[PDB]
């Protein structure tokens, strides 16, 4: 298992960015997908949860992004995509692409700067 | 469901045996992890389950509960041991994490 | 439905991955109410509610589509099973049923009764890993979770609630992953947010590639409006079968309007209902019921070895039953103990100490029996119910009741003996002590065993009770105590033959007066002289193992209907 | 017309109660729902003056326009449960003519059928007037018909004032619906109609006046149903289409008990419409009429019942022809009285069959275990019947008492004068059947000793567990208590396996308050007395007997018979105190 977080940059309040977590290692078709962000002087709050192919890649967000930010995944590259809309006025954090939460949040990865 | 993660800070010496409290509002049936973040940013699962440990995770770290008190005690701290500890649950959604502990040698 | 709790988790942990199932029914007819011409088709994905007449007297119709059924058996029509004929393999193998009445322990918790529940269904082939992880998933799929270690006891205990209790016999129904669910009356006795939550789970263990289906005699509105697919049905015959939103849509259409501000299925249901007015209105479902065809692994020693760990997991957790048992021993023991003293000035005389003997071993039968039969009619519906479910078949069964109840009763016969023959100031010595404890442990063992065969044997609490009644008294006046055991002509002394209690006193009398007395001629002068001690154990052990055999043969052959 | 007034309704003893405002008027009918902890059954137990006494209550009733004290609510308001407890073996019209006997007192029996027949034809009982009414699935009357027999014998008092306890709960929809016809025709019948429904249907909206939503006690509305609509539409929650506004507004008002978020927002969403409520114009209206009939003197008087209970020997009278209707009309029940000792004694007779009074042998133990047999049995054949005949009498005595009809003591008394004859009989034709079969000593003075000395524990047990079972609610635990006592005293007092003059002083202080012991006594001496015996050995006569096991029992054997007679009417004045303790553990 590798995880692998990119497209972190400098953003205008009310733009938009997306976010790419590369999967490799296991089957991106049988596993969940889920967003962590960590603001730079709180605790780990989780953001999204993209689920497998058993559940028709439903997604689902946190009561304080739902609306803002969509969530899909790309099975022909193992790829998830997090698209941010109307960021940078309080979702400044340091995003983590995690595996399973339902199963104990294992296997992180790296983390990027939005 | 709150996790309250105590202290907010600690330090000790290499050898010492550091012991993290970590209490939830709710009863969760042990089902807690323990978060490593190290300082460079990669963050990787210690123990799963409160009691489990997972796969390259040295024997050092252990998990115990005492009523509706959880702790993970490490015991021979090393050098690798300088990053910051987060206890979460997933018995109830939404998933919850933890205030956060600085370890520091 | 903004009303009810919306922050849940709609992720499905635990799906089933194979090919989906399907159920047909083709002009089902059923005789003793009247189910005439019943045809639908359901396939994996859909929750199918019937509403209305959802019975035929005392079975259901999930118990007809199933092949159950207490009352009439004579059928007429087809039922097709993932495209095979109906048969008992089929439905065990792949039909799951979830019964009103739930089957739970009440001093296990739900982790261990699940993990007992999966070691028993999933093959010898998966690991304990395998097991865990599937128990893991099945707690996870229900929300089982901020419960999973609290105990599940049912009423007059703490336990937990009686939506989590639903939850953890559906949890134990789906845990070798079935592919087609039946429920009776899943939110009977549920608060409505609570029904609400089931319902909805339910709707979500459908979604995930399974067939659900449900039978709801009175839905409420709030319950209606999350049904997937519905099935009216009236006096036996079906009125409507599609979406639930769709039918007022169709009996406006085929005209009959619903009113505003008035439940569709309680009025679908009244205003065909049976009542010279009952041929009124049997006529009016008849053109409706017409109207609406028009337009359409793992193995015996391990199954032994799970149900007497969970036998004894059960059994040394009720302490309230244990005490009470303890404090009756006790109870008799000192009473026996201070009635009979030995001690002091006047000591006990030969007719005095016999009947001490007699009351020894003929007093503890009436609680022996009380108590083996309440615990065996307090769980013969789980035992009914997880033997038609195809877990064990009964043979290691009878072995682990045996093996789990032989504890208790060894406990018991300590209390109840070792407080008797010291305040009696009996023979002393530890040979002849040793040898009526004994004696006493086989017989008390003997009369569990009857005890156990006439629970076995007769479906009723009562007629139980009273027929093991009736052998203890036949077996207590064939003892050789109070008709002398002389005045017997051709039947009671046959029944003293075959008496465990007068067995008991002649080795009682054997023990304590032999080369005792203040010689063997009281014994001559008696009727208790004419079968050696070994020969007397020898006879109680070949009893208890006749009674076996025959508990054996009525718990293989005789159904343990509730 | 008469009308209901309540007004800051408080029940404390965990305020179970808080501020209960009502108000019904004559012709119309007030339902009342609510979740399981809403508080409706303590709501009509303190309107019928019941449950007053374990907790006080607080807040005045007001009745045309006289606020009645704590002790007339039992005199002007009516109280139908739910457990519907009537006798199987007993008609409609008999039924009601006992109950309007124990209620009213006029004379002839003409006036009594004259009310019995118009009750019935008000509620069309009819047809059903002269059949039993067994159970429902035995082929008696059905559920409604039991209901609407309740509704009649509670009507013979004439009230104008009514309260139901869930009369719709337990029975089919179409059943339901016609006893909330039934409720409303007798409500627009110039009554006051108060009941209490689970889950009503859809139907059931528009056929009530008033309808009441009470949560933990707490009154969140209580107007007319086209007022519950406007009033539900103005507070922002509109009633969707094909939604039985019954289940959601009892979903809007309820409380979720599932977790600590929704728990409290149900909470803060039922505060919100209460206080909502409390400023609208309905309570005012309500509390302005409530003022208005407080302060105007002109309505009638109010209605009480149509007349006092009668005498206490008339209702015992009564109260024993109704046992004894009951018992007779029972097959099973007499065929049990009259055949449990006969049943006992061929039992017996299989194993002994005779006795050989002359061959030492068995003689005495067959005598002896045959006395202890007898002694044994007969008060476990009593508590047999005790426990089979008795519980549905108490419960209809229960359900009856409550209502002022008559006591419980009284009850037990009929029933015990009920149980002697029938007792007396089986005796008598056990005792002509096997005692002369089995040969113990052949003679009439001694036959009719042993009938008498066989008679009274029979009695004395079946009194006691008539004790037991007016202190103990449980049945088998009844069975349970009286048979290990039965065992005990047979065991200890009973003289044939302890020999008394040496078993210990705590012992032999207790031998002394059992009937067992005065009962082998006078066996003893009724048997060993005139008969020698033989060995063809410890003893060669019955005396030696006698004197070794009851040495002065031949000059106390009137004393003992008296003793054993003597101990029946203290059973009776301790059942009296039981069931006059009982009266007060309950309500």
């Amino acid at each position: 298992v590798k995880l692998v977080e990119s497209g972190g940059g400098l953003v205008q309040p009310g733009g938009s960015l997306r976010l790419s977590c590369a999967t490799s290692g296991f089957t991106f078709s049988e596993f969940f997908m889920e967003w962590v962000r960590q603001p730079p002087g709180k605790r780990l709050e989780w953001v999204a949860v993209s689920r497998n192919e058993a559940n028709d890649y439903t997604t689902d967000y946190s009561a304080s992004v739902k609306g803002r930010f969509i969530v899909s995944r790309d099975t022909s590259q193992n790829i998830l995509y997090l698209q941010m809309n109307a960021l940078r006025a309080e979702d400044t954090a340091i995003y983590y692409c995690a595996r399973d939460a339902w199963m104990g949040f294992d296997y992180w990865g790296q983390g990027t700067t939005v | 469901i709150q996790m309250t993660q105590s202290p907010s800070s600690l330090s000790a010496s290499l050898g010492e045996r550091v012991s993290l409290t970590c209490r939830a509002s709710q009863e969760i049936s042990g089902y807690l992890s323990w978060l490593q973040q190290k300082p460079d940013g990669t963050i990787q699962r210690l123990i799963y389950a409160a009691f489990s440990l997972d796969s390259g995770v040295p024997k050092r770290f252990s998990g115990s509960r005492s009523g509706s008190d959880y702790s993970l005690t490490i015991s021979s701290l090393e050098s690798e041991d300088l990053a910051h500890y987060y206890c979460l649950q997933y018995a109830s959604y939404p998933c919850t994490f933890g205030g956060g502990t600085k370890l520091e040698i | 439905d903004r009303l009810f709790s919306s922050e849940s988790d709609n992720s499905l942990y635990f799906t089933y991955s194979g090919q989906p199932n399907t159920l047909e029914v083709r002009d089902l007819n059923y005789q003793v109410l009247g189910i005439q011409n019943l045809s639908f088709k359901v396939r994996s994905g859909q929750m199918l509610a019937i509403i209305g007449s959802s019975g035929c007297g005392r079975a259901s119709l999930l118990d007809v589509i199933t092949g159950r059924g207490h009352g009439g058996k004579i059928k007429s029509g087809q039922i097709w099973i993932n495209g095979q004929p109906s048969s008992p393999q089929l439905v065990r193998k792949c039909v799951a049923h979830v019964r009103q009445h739930n089957q739970l322990l009440p001093n296990l918790t739900v982790r261990e009764t699940l993990a007992f529940i999966a070691q028993m269904r999933l093959p010898r082939t998966f690991s304990q890993a395998q097991r865990d992880k599937r128990v893991e998933d099945v707690i996870a799929e229900l929300r089982l979770r901020q419960c999973a270690d609290t105990r599940v006891g049912n009423m007059y205990v703490r336990g937990l609630s009686g939506g989590e209790r639903r939850r953890v016999s559906i949890g134990v129904q789906l845990l070798w992953n079935p592919g087609i669910l039946i429920l009776d009356e899943p939110t009977s006795g549920l608060d409505s947010f609570t029904a609400h939550n089931l319902v909805k789970t339910l709707s979500r263990l459908a979604k995930g590639n399974r067939l659900v289906l449900i039978s709801l005699h009175q839905p409420r509105s709030d319950i209606f409006r999350l049904f997937d697919l519905v099935l009216l049905m009236t006096s036996g015959t079906p009125i409507y079968l599609g979406a639930a939103q769709h039918m007022v849509q169709y009996f406006t259409a085929i005209g009959y309007p619903c009113p505003r501000y008035s439940n569709p299925a309680d009025f679908y249901v009244d205003l065909t209902s049976i009542d010279e007015q009952e041929l009124a209105t049997r006529e009016k479902a008849q053109s409706l019921a017409a109207l609406f065809l028009e337009k359409v692994m793992p193995g015996a020693v391990q199954q032994f070895t799970t149900l007497i760990r969970r036998q004894i997991s059960n059994d040394f957790r009720d302490l309230p039953t244990l005490l009470i048992h303890g404090a009756e021993a006790c109870l008799m023991s000192m009473t026996i103990g201070f009635l009979y003293f030995g001690h002091g000035s006047i000591q006990l005389s030969f007719m005095d100490t016999a009947a001490l003997l007699f009351m020894i071993g003929a007093l503890i039968p009436f609680n022996v029996i009380l108590d083996v039969i309440s615990k065996c009619y307090s769980e013969r519906a789980m035992l009914y119910y997880e033997l038609e479910d195809g877990l064990y078949t009964t043979g290691p069964y009878f072995f682990a009741k045996i093996l789990g109840e032989l504890p208790e009763h060894c406990a018991y016969i300590i209390i109840y003996g070792m407080p008797t023959y010291w305040l009696a100031n009996l023979r002393p010595g530890l040979q002849p002590f040793l040898l009526h404890f004994l004696l006493v442990w086989l017989v008390v063992f003997c009369c569990r065993i009857m005890a156990l065969a006439a629970a076995a044997l007769l479906p009723t609490f009562h007629m139980a009770s009273f027929f093991s009644n009736a052998l203890y008294n036949s077996f207590y006046l064939a003892g050789g105590f109070m008709i002398n055991l002389s005045s017997l002509w051709t039947v009671p002394a046959w029944i003293s033959k075959v008496s465990f209690l007068r067995w008991c006193f002649e080795g009682l009398m054997k023990i304590q007066f032999s080369r005792r007395t203040y010689g063997d001629k009281i014994l001559s002068v008696m009727e208790l002289d004419s079968y050696p001690l070994y020969a007397i154990y020898l006879i109680v052990i070949g009893l208890s193992g006749g009674f076996m055999v025959l508990y054996y043969v009525s718990l293989r052959f005789i159904k343990q209907k509730p | 017309p008469h009308s209901l007034g309540i007004l800051h309704a408080s029940y404390s003893v965990r305020q179970i109660l808080k501020d209960v405002s009502l108000y019904v008027e004559s012709g119309q009918i007030m339902c009342i729902l609510g979740s399981s902890g809403s508080g409706k059954t303590t709501l009509l137990d303190a309107m019928s003056g019941r449950l007053g006494r374990a907790g006080t209550f607080l807040g005045e009733v007001y009745v045309n326009g006289r606020a009645l004290r704590r002790e007339q609510f039992q005199d002007c308001f009516s109280y139908v449960l739910q457990s519907d407890t009537l006798l199987s073996s007993l008609t409609v019209r008999e039924t009601l003519h006992y109950t309007a006997l124990l209620a009213i007192r006029r004379g002839n029996p003409g006036s009594f059928q004259k009310k019995v027949e118009a009750v019935m034809a008000e509620l069309s009982l009819s047809h059903v007037a002269d059949r039993l009414i067994g159970n429902y699935s035995l082929g008696g009357i059905s559920t409604g018909e039991r209901r609407r027999v309740s509704i009649a014998a509670q009507l013979l008092q004439d009230p104008k004032v009514m309260l139901f306890d869930e009369p719709t709960t337990g029975l089919d929809c179409m059943t339901a619906n016609q006893i909330v016809v039934l409720l409303v025709e007798l409500a627009r019948r110039n009554r006051i109609v108060v009941l209490t429904i689970h889950q009503p249907r859809s139907e059931l909206f528009q056929l009530f006046d008033k309808i009441a939503i009470l949560s933990f006690g707490e009154l969140i509305f209580c107007g007319t149903p086209a007022e519950m609509l406007d009033f539900f539409n103005d507070c922002g929650y509109p009633c969707p289409e094909h939604s039985n506004p019954f289940d959601f507004y009892m979903d809007l008002t309820s409380v979720d008990t599932q977790s600590k978020e929704r728990e409290i927002e149900t909470s803060k969403r039922v505060q919100m419409i209460e206080s909502a409520y409390k400023k609208s114009a309905i309570c005012h209206k309500t509390l302005k009429n409530i003022e208005r009939m407080k302060h105007l003197k002109t309505l009638p008087m109010v209605p009480f019942k149509t007349k006092d209970s009668p005498g206490v020997f008339s209702k015992l009278g009564v109260l024993l022809r109704r046992v004894t209707r009951n018992l007779v009309r029972n097959k099973l029940a007499v065929i049990t009285r009259l055949l449990q000792n006969l049943i006992m004694g061929l039992f017996l007779l299989f194993f002994v069959l005779r006795v050989r009074s002359n061959v030492l042998k068995g003689a005495i133990q067959d005598r002896v275990g045959l006395l202890y047999q007898f002694v044994g049995a007969t008060p476990y054949t009593g508590m047999l019947n005790a426990v089979n005949l008795f519980p549905v009498l108490r419960a209809v005595s229960d359900q009856e008492s409550q209502d002022g009809l008559y006591q419980k003591w009284q009850m037990m008394l009929a029933y015990a004068l009920h149980v002697l004859p029938f007792s007396v009989v089986a005796t008598m034709i056990f005792s002509s059947v096997c005692y002369w079969t089995l040969g113990l000593h052949p003679e009439v003075a001694r036959f009719g000793y042993f009938s008498a000395a066989l008679l009274a524990p029979h009695l004395i047990g079946e009194f006691l567990t008539l004790v037991l079972l007016g202190i103990v609610q449980n049945p088998n635990w009844v069975n349970s208590v009286v048979a290990l006592l039965s065992i005990a005293g047979v065991l200890v007092g009973s003289g044939f396996l302890r020999n008394i003059q040496e078993m210990p002083i705590p012992f032999k202080i207790i031998s002394y308050f059992t009937f067992q012991k005065y009962c082998s006594e006078i066996l003893v001496v009724n048997e060993f007395y005139g008969l020698n015996f033989t060995c063809g050995c410890a003893f060669t006569q019955g005396i030696q007997f006698i004197e070794k096991t009851c040495p002065g029992a031949t000059s106390r054997f009137t004393m003992n018979f008296l003793i054993l007679y003597s101990f029946i009417p203290a059973l009776v004045i301790l059942g009296i105190v039981v069931f006059k303790i009982r009266d007060h553990l309950i309500s």
